[PDB]
């Protein structure tokens, strides 16, 4: 079934030592166990509550953690892979908690006294001024269930005026209440995720904002130390707000493959022709590339000599460019042939090889701390 | 050093065959 | 740790319910009005309304219905509070002693259950067989009406339809039948179920589901002759009774949305209808006796009667006299003339009952006495927009100044003997491209007028257009004389410019006093604001001049005077400006926060900051460093409505479910962890929604310090017009007055037998704890109204701590003089 503790209660539950990655509630965790004490300890959990702790480490090398997530096992199977006899276990994140004590046992397995942090659920912001006669005008005549009719901000505009009609009884306008409204915040995200990657919004994302906020915290392209901030937030509203602030702070692009190398920033983008900054170009072998033009990029190595052969930008010669770290292909460096060419050198990055990320300040000369918003 | 081993995907030139094979595998 | 005392200065004035019936005696006709926690009982005379009794409850009155079960002389009153307290009340008079007795009571709350989007709905079967409550989605609570059920034991019934919008009990049905409009994916529909008290279950109704209009918002049960029901929507009025389904959209109604109704003819032939804009209609149900005695509905006709105040509820009394219960403006009595007047209106106002409406801002001014302060508020909305001047009678004297447009902020500029007020009026898009006003209001009928020169965003303008008919609100800064209260000047802001904050102060070395407004360019596609101004105005010689125009990156939610500098909050930044000698604003400091700096109160070098989710944050200006440094915080998510600095260590805020809370700077703070965390030391369920906090007192401030028993004085205005005052106490008084509260609770007769401790218990949908750090001043001051025998019951075996040695039996006469000391704070 489902084993769940009460809010704000102290619980003492074991921590698996091999685990280190942050577990967001809702997302699934598969594990591979070889050690007998790990297996024996998991076997005992199947008899009892089936729940263990997955910490959110701030420094995994020192094993420093202030919060984490409980994990409920739901799948157990003693498999064999590569001539090794291993147990494969699947668990799911459930409750959040605040780390209190980290007593380590006689085994390598260590116990953890911890206090369950509750999921803070707030009623409608306008519910606070009593559900009176304008209440019957609060509910909507269904949704348009149309991708094109519900993108109509004409619908989202009628949504705001009607949901927050009572805004004039308070000291703040309707549009401020929209900035704290989950459905609005959710759709603000969806519109920006679809901007990053085209995909079906209906199937891929859950409709519940608590499920939505957590699901997005998992798939956001961010460091797990930054992800700890999202794990602390108890209100799906503040969580959705924070994720929007992050999304707006992801102004740079890194290697999609290694994700350790900041290539370029959005500032460096530019439209070479009226075609746009990004366009789809073809090579002489039938390969199609969505190419982004940027003035400056770094942490790249060049391959081969420049060639004008089948150049997408006449007057420029391309040189294949790849990531400094993993050598996956990132694009091309375009260099002008003549002196009267306007930028003289620029870069053509293929989109599928890039991934947006927050500009890191690995230069410790000016490391101003990133402040997330609620 | 005339690099007659070309990748049809990105265009990289290579000077021996087996080096290009290492390359086209990273594309996947 | 903090000992605070809270008392009502003005009871809630807004009306949120009203019914007629025979509650006092079977003969005379009663009118019962609900004003949040107050309940007023009248008798309908031919002259006007004769007040009879006025009682308060320990709860926000959510349901109020009269009914006469079989074998009763007069009607009984059923009330259901916001905390789900149920009760049946009887009017009892013994010569001239009037008392409301509790026939039955109980709490009907369910552990587990989602409070419906549509709120609490309470309906009583017309045969008084039962009471139905729709409290949670998917459930229907039924209280069977037996003489036995004095505890109101009830049962829920599985309700397959989740999103129910309204429900009523139908007349002339074999079994008690309910009719309701619900929503599911296919649109809205209307359905009926029979209620079986024997089976404790649902059965098939008289006439199955039928499809209704998209905006069906109201259900009216039509009395016995007709049967069936009328469903009112946004553009249609329909009648349904199985065989027949008639729906009309007469052109006279399409322009507005109907929000309330009341029955005129007792058989149901006529109904009164009021819309959101103050209009008043009459609905006619044409009959046909068809021999037998079977009256069948033939048609529906609607007539426009006139304009009233924006009606929350209506109730026809008799002889064409109608009570208009209003929430945004003054409630009224109106006469319905059969023959129109010269304006065309068949309605004429008889009486006007003052409603301090929604108080959205206020300030205290001494104005004339130079000793006794006066409170000027921003009350009401739309055409009900108004100012109010409250002062002590020298009881409360209130003078009204109508504006006919919504006032938003107010502040006082003594230097020019006038007030600065931010207001907004609605205009409609014109076919020409411009906009057309709806009526003349304060901003339109001003002596002098001006519009700010389109400069900053004249070049930086986004391309978008407004369709014809769209309502668009225009913002103004009003200058109002502090004596006559006429609009001396009205400055209109740029199009799409939204005025948020307003202050009046002196800056830097400049001796001129300015009106500073923080604005925000609000666009529809732009979700968070990216453009705004801080304008400095100067009012000199009857004319308003723009002094400086400082662009910012976002919305200026708040501003405060901060020791000669202008402290503004742009989104999450807390920016400090300086007034250069060249009369311009130069940034000195920034502090980038985790939260949007919406609420801002300041005391010296402390700054209290808050966002909409009860995130409290305490900053401090470091003079040597020349920038801001954070002191402490307490982020517990919950809706927050306003906030105020009590003293250097206490902080007062108002949060969700009509609660009050006090956060305190942790004494015995040794770690930087606990130094930087504020402890919640006071929690209190006020019952009102606080919009604004204000330092000041409506009493003679008292020059010579006459050992004031309380320290501090904070006023606050609420949504229901209630004005309250909060003041701090000493440890011995709090401990004493607290024991006073618990003794009074034993001798005091509660209306509906609601436990006081339960009423004030801190409550939200998830968490419910008892109140701490707060004294119910209204309970203490009620000690003076009981009898001396009840006082001797209260004081019996009660000690103080005066000297920690002279604790003695408090006499009722010692104690009486003590409460009198507390009545003098308001
Ligand atoms: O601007 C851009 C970016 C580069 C991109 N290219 C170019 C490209 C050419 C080839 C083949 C073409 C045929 N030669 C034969 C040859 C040998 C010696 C000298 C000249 C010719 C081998 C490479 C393979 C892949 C790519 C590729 O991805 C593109 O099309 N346009
Ligand atoms: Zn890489
Ligand atoms: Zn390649």
């Amino acid at each position: 079934g489902r084993t769940l503790h009460d809010d704000d209660s102290c619980q003492v539950i074991p921590v698996l030592p091999q685990v280190m990655m942050i577990l967001i509630p809702g997302q699934t965790l598969p594990l591979q166990l070889f050690h007998p004490q790990e297996v024996s300890m998991v076997r005992n959990l199947i008899q009892k509550d089936r729940t263990f702790a997955v910490l959110a480490y701030s420094n995994v090398q020192e094993r420093e953690a202030q919060f984490g997530t409980t994990a409920e096992i739901y799948a157990y199977r003693e498999e064999q892979d590569f001539g090794i006899e291993i147990v494969k276990v699947k668990a799911i994140g459930r409750q959040r908690f605040k780390v209190l004590e980290l007593r380590t046992q006689s085994d390598g397995i260590q116990q953890a006294k911890v206090q369950i942090l509750p999921e803070c659920v707030l009623p409608s912001t306008m519910s606070a001024v009593q559900l009176e006669s304008l209440n019957k005008c609060q509910i909507f005549p269904s949704k348009p269930v149309s991708r094109e009719d519900q993108c109509s901000y004409k619908w989202w505009q009628k949504y705001q005026k009607r949901k927050f009609h009572c805004a004039n009884l308070t000291s703040w306008p309707r549009w401020l209440y929209s900035l704290y409204d989950a459905e609005t915040l959710m759709d603000r995200i969806k519109k920006q995720l679809r901007e990053w990657d085209e995909n079906l919004k209906d199937d891929s994302l859950p409709s519940n904002p608590i499920d939505f906020s957590y699901r997005v915290a998992a798939c956001l392209p961010i460091d797990d130390v930054l992800r700890i901030q999202l794990l602390k937030i108890g209100s799906a509203i503040q969580r959705l707000r924070c994720e929007l602030d992050i999304m707006n702070k992801c102004t740079s692009l890194c290697c999609k493959q290694c994700q350790e190398t900041e290539i370029t920033t959005k500032n460096e983008i530019f439209s070479l022709s009226l075609c746009g900054p990004m366009a789809a170009y073809v090579n002489p072998h039938g390969y199609v590339h969505e190419t982004l033009t940027v003035y400056k990029a770094c942490n790249l190595n060049l391959i081969g000599r420049p060639s004008t052969e089948h150049s997408w930008f006449p007057g420029y010669a391309w040189t294949v460019a790849q990531c400094k770290i993993c050598a996956s292909h990132i694009g091309w460096k375009f260099t002008a042939t003549k002196k009267d060419m306007s930028p003289q050198k620029f870069w053509g990055l293929t989109r599928s090889a890039l991934l947006p990320t927050i500009p890191d300040t690995e230069d410790e000369i000016s490391p101003d701390k990133v402040i997330l918003c609620l | 050093s005339e690099r007659p081993f070309h990748c049809n995907q990105c265009g990289a030139s290579f000077t021996q065959k087996g080096n290009l094979l290492r390359h086209i595998k990273l594309h996947s | 740790m903090s000992y605070n005392y809270v008392v009502t200065a003005q009871k809630p004035t807004a009306v949120n319910g009203c019914v007629t019936g025979h509650f006092t005696s079977a003969e005379d006709l009663n009118l019962l009005i609900a004003k949040n926690t107050r309940l007023e009982i009248y008798v309908v005379t031919a002259e006007g309304l004769r007040p009879v009794k006025e009682v308060g409850m320990y709860g926000k009155i959510a349901v109020m219905e009269l009914f006469r079960p079989k074998g009763e002389s007069k009607d009984l009153l059923f009330i259901l509070t916001a905390k789900y307290n149920a009760c049946i009340l009887e009017y009892k008079q013994s010569g001239e002693s009037i008392d409301i007795i509790t026939r039955a009571h109980g709490n009907v709350q369910d552990r587990i259950g989602r409070p419906s989007e549509t709120g609490i709905i309470g309906i009583i079967d017309p045969e008084c067989r039962m009471i139905g409550l729709r409290l949670y989605d998917g459930l229907f609570k039924v209280i069977p009406l037996d003489r036995d059920n004095k505890e109101l034991k009830a049962f829920n019934i599985r309700l397959e339809e989740l999103h129910v919008i309204d429900v009523k009990f139908l007349y002339g049905c074999q079994a008690p039948t309910i009719c309701f409009v619900y929503q599911d994916p296919q649109g809205r529909h209307v359905k009926t179920y029979e209620v079986s008290l024997r089976e404790k279950e649902f059965n098939k109704g008289p006439w199955k589901q039928e499809n209704v209009e998209a905006e069906a918002s109201m259900v009216i049960a039509v009395p016995e002759p007709f049967g069936g029901a009328i469903i009112i929507g946004q553009e249609s009025i329909t009648y349904h009774n199985g065989d027949k389904y008639l729906a009309i959209a007469p052109p006279i109604i399409k322009q507005s949305t109907i929000v309330c109704h009341n029955r005129v003819d007792p058989n149901g032939s006529r109904y009164l209808l009021g819309d959101m804009e103050g209009r008043l209609f009459m609905l006619l149900l044409e009959k046909e006796e068809q021999m037998d005695g079977t009256v069948t509905l033939k048609d529906l006709r609607v007539e426009l009667l006139g304009e009233t105040s924006i009606a929350e509820c209506l109730t026809y009394l008799d002889n064409g006299v109608v009570f208009v219960g209003s929430r945004l403006g003054d409630s009224q009595l109106v006469k319905l003339n059969v023959d129109s007047n010269e304006q065309g209106s068949y309605v004429v106002a008889m009486e006007t009952f003052t409603n301090l409406g929604p108080i959205v801002d206020m300030c205290v001014v001494d104005l004339e006495r130079q000793g006794q302060g006066q409170l000027v508020t921003c009350s009401g909305a739309f055409k009900e927009g108004s100012l109010r001047i409250i002062r002590n009678g020298i009881k409360l004297h209130i003078r009204t100044v109508p504006l006919y447009e919504s006032p938003r902020k107010i502040c006082y500029q003594e230097v020019s003997q006038c007030f600065g007020v931010l207001s907004s009026r609605i205009e409609v898009q014109d076919t020409s491209g411009g906009t057309t006003a709806l009526r003349p209001s304060a901003s339109t009928q001003a002596l002098s007028s001006s519009v700010s020169s389109s400069k900053l965003f004249s070049s930086s303008t986004a391309p978008h257009e407004t369709s014809f008919g769209e309502e668009v609100e225009v913002h103004n800064l009003l200058i109002i004389d502090q004596h006559t209260f006429e609009v001396l000047h009205a400055h209109q802001f740029l199009q799409n410019e939204y005025a948020l904050s307003l202050v009046s102060c002196k800056l830097g070395k400049d001796p001129n006093t300015y009106f500073i407004v923080g604005t925000a360019m609000v666009y529809p596609e732009e979700a968070e604001p990216k453009q705004g101004r801080i304008v400095v105005f100067q009012y000199s010689d009857g004319k308003l001049q723009t002094v400086a125009e400082k662009e910012v990156k976002g919305a200026v939610y708040s501003m405060v005077e901060f020791n000669g500098k202008l402290l503004a909050s742009i989104n999450s930044t807390v920016r400090l400006y300086e007034w250069t000698t060249e009369k311009e604003l130069r940034t000195e400091c920034n502090h980038y926060n985790n939260i949007m700096a919406l609420y801002l109160k300041t005391k010296g070098d402390f700054i209290l900051v808050g966002d909409l989710m009860r995130s409290v944050l305490l900053l401090a200006y470091k003079p040597m460093e020349g920038n801001f440094e954070e002191i402490a915080r307490d982020f517990n998510p919950n809706w927050m409505s306003a906030v105020e600095i009590l003293d250097d260590d206490n902080f007062l805020g108002a949060e969700n479910a009509f609660n009050l809370f006090v956060c305190q700077k942790d004494s015995a703070a040794t770690t930087d962890e606990e130094r930087q965390h504020l402890q919640e030391v006071g929690l209190f369920h006020l019952g009102e929604f606080v919009n604004v906090f204000c330092h000041g007192s409506l009493v003679m401030q008292n020059l010579g310090e006459t050992s004031t028993p309380t320290q501090g004085s904070v006023l606050f205005g609420t949504v229901n017009g209630m004005i309250g005052l909060v003041t701090s106490l000493s440890e011995s008084w709090y401990n004493l007055l607290l024991d006073m509260q618990n003794r009074l609770n034993k001798v005091i007769k509660s209306v509906g037998k609601i436990e006081h401790s339960f009423w004030r218990s801190f409550h939200t949908e998830r968490k419910t704890e008892p109140a701490t750090g707060f004294i119910d001043g209204d309970l203490i001051e009620s000690f003076l109204d009981i009898s001396r025998p009840k006082m001797q019951e209260v004081v019996a075996n009660l000690q103080y701590d005066d000297g920690s040695g002279m604790k003695r039996e408090a006499t009722a006469d010692d104690l009486i003089k003590v409460v009198e000391e507390l009545t003098r704070i308001h």
